[PDB]
RNA sequence: GUGCUCGCUUCGGCAGCACAUAUACUAAAAUUGGAACGAUACAGAGAAGAUUAGCAUGGCCCCUGCGCAAGGAUGACACAUUCGUGAAGCGUU
């Protein structure tokens, strides 16, 4: 067991955001049936987040 | 009641004495009349061995072995959609 | 005797415990030896309490 | 195969369970209550309370500050992090 | 990765190992239909009729909706010559009230033999 | 072994009785096979061109640590052209 902590918080929040989106949407979006763009949809996520950081 | 029993065992760790002499009567499965002196049964007095209170944990538990493996039946696309 | 047995138990042959409970090292230590030889507060606390009683 | 290891956190604490009391709001009271009436009357009371509560001969410019009554920008809550009024205030304060 | 490993041991005719690989793969993901087809296929290639029979039964039991399993199962029995067996399978299959095509295949099955009364039924 | 039988009865022996009731990983041994982070030897730090700060994720990988703390190299580990077979099922000429 490991306890959330200051060193780990930013990593933690993004970890469980990637998981939040992954579970939600791949249990939400589907019918690709094979693998639906999980790597890709998440890359769209990080891309969008960078874009909003760059305005 | 059942849960409480279980809990007490777990809690035994947190709180670091047994005195029962208990007898048992045994029937073997070999028999044959020359196997014992010549008794269909034997009797054994079971005694719990006394543990040395300053004895450290004897042996090492850390070792790790991969999780073990039937699925219930499930019972539950257009080109354009694809 | 306890503390020497602990020391030996771990094969720390380059430490030396004297009779007034000062834990010293025999030789200048190698990096690896230094890692392995550290005791935590539990051992040192015990050692110092014993020192007090020996006084 | 249960380890003799321990930890500080694990030790006893709050071994007693605080059961709710009668004035705290034991389930007995709750079962008997007609909540709907209570909720209505409280609501009414709240409403009532609310009701009770409520020269220079020379210049470029004639008055700019005519009808400028603040506006409800701090009454609007906005679900948008960069256009919330809180964010504006923060941005105003900390950058030069 | 699972499949390639299974295939390699199959090629060396170490099929007991292969079986264990397939079972382990199934433990990971029992829903994967390619996996099951490769497993049953492997048994059939090595003439292990009864193993294959077991496997087919499992596949249709746990993933009844997969029509590929049913079509292959009946085909295998037909090839083996066991018309009765195939009929039994199809009767099980029909309990799931499947798809127009499945019913057609059952009827056609009957019509490869005279069995017109059966077909009509 | 101790005591007692107005025991046989001398002071020796013998008898009766009472009390007293099951130690111990027996070895002061013999054998049997994993580890030292020793030296030596070879080789030589993740991320992008380089130099580096790091938190993480996963567990037939651990170590230090009382620790649900923190460290161990971020501990290590993580390597644009253009189609057709073969079989089966279904409907049709
Ligand atoms: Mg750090
Ligand atoms: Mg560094
Ligand atoms: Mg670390
Ligand atoms: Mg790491």
């Amino acid at each position: 067991a490991k306890t959330v902590t200051k060193q780990r918080v930013e990593s933690h929040f993004d970890l469980e955001l990637r998981a939040a989106v992954m579970h939600d949407i791949l249990d939400m979006m589907p019918e690709g049936i094979k693998q639906n763009k999980a790597r890709t949809i998440l890359q769209h996520l990080s891309e969008a987040w960078r874009c909003w950081k760059a305005n | 009641v059942a849960l409480e029993k279980s809990v007490s065992q777990k809690v035994a760790a947190a709180m670091p004495k047994l005195a029962p002499a208990q007898y048992i009567r045994y029937t073997p499965s070999q028999q044959g009349v020359a196997f014992n002196s010549g008794a269909k049964q034997r009797v054994i007095r079971m005694v719990e061995m006394q543990k040395d209170p300053m004895e450290p944990p004897r042996f090492k538990i850390n070792k790790k072995i991969p999780r073990g493996p039937p699925p219930a039946p499930v019972m539950h696309m257009t080109v354009k959609e694809q | 005797n306890m503390l020497n047995l602990l020391i030996h138990r771990k094969n720390l042959n380059y430490l030396h415990l004297d009779y007034n409970f000062n834990l010293k090292p025999v030789k200048t230590l190698t990096t690896k030896e230094r890692k392995k030889s550290r005791f935590g507060n539990a051992f040192h606390l015990c050692r110092e309490v014993l020192r007090l009683t020996k006084l | 195969q249960l380890s003799k290891q321990y930890s500080s956190r694990d030790l006893p604490s709050h071994t007693k369970i605080k059961y709710r009391q009668t004035t705290q709001d034991a389930p007995e009271e709750v079962r008997n209550r007609d909540f709907r009436r209570e909720l209505e009357e409280r609501e009414r009371a709240a409403a009532r309370e609310k009701n009770r509560d409520r020269w220079d001969d020379d210049v470029v410019f004639k008055n700019c500050a005519k009808g400028v009554d603040d506006q409800k920008k701090d009454k609007r809550f906005v679900n948008d992090t960069l256009r919330s009024e809180f964010h504006k205030k923060f941005m105003e304060k900390y950058i030069k | 990765n699972w499949i390639k490993y299974a295939q390699w041991e199959e090629s060396l005719k170490e099929i007991q190992r292969a079986r264990s690989i397939y079972e382990r793969a199934l433990d990971v993901d029992y829903r994967n239909i390619t996996l099951w087809l490769k497993y049953a296929e492997m048994e059939m290639k090595n003439r292990q009729v009864n193993h294959a029979r077991n496997i087919w039964d499992r596949a249709i039991t746990t993933l009844p909706r997969v029509n590929q399993f049913w079509y292959k199962y009946t085909y295998m029995e037909e090839m083996l010559g066991n018309v009765a067996g195939a009929r039994q399978v199809f009767e099980r299959w029909m309990e799931w009230q499947p798809e127009e095509q499945a019913w057609h295949s059952y009827i056609n099955f009957e019509l490869r033999y005279k069995e017109v009364d059966r077909a009509r039924t």
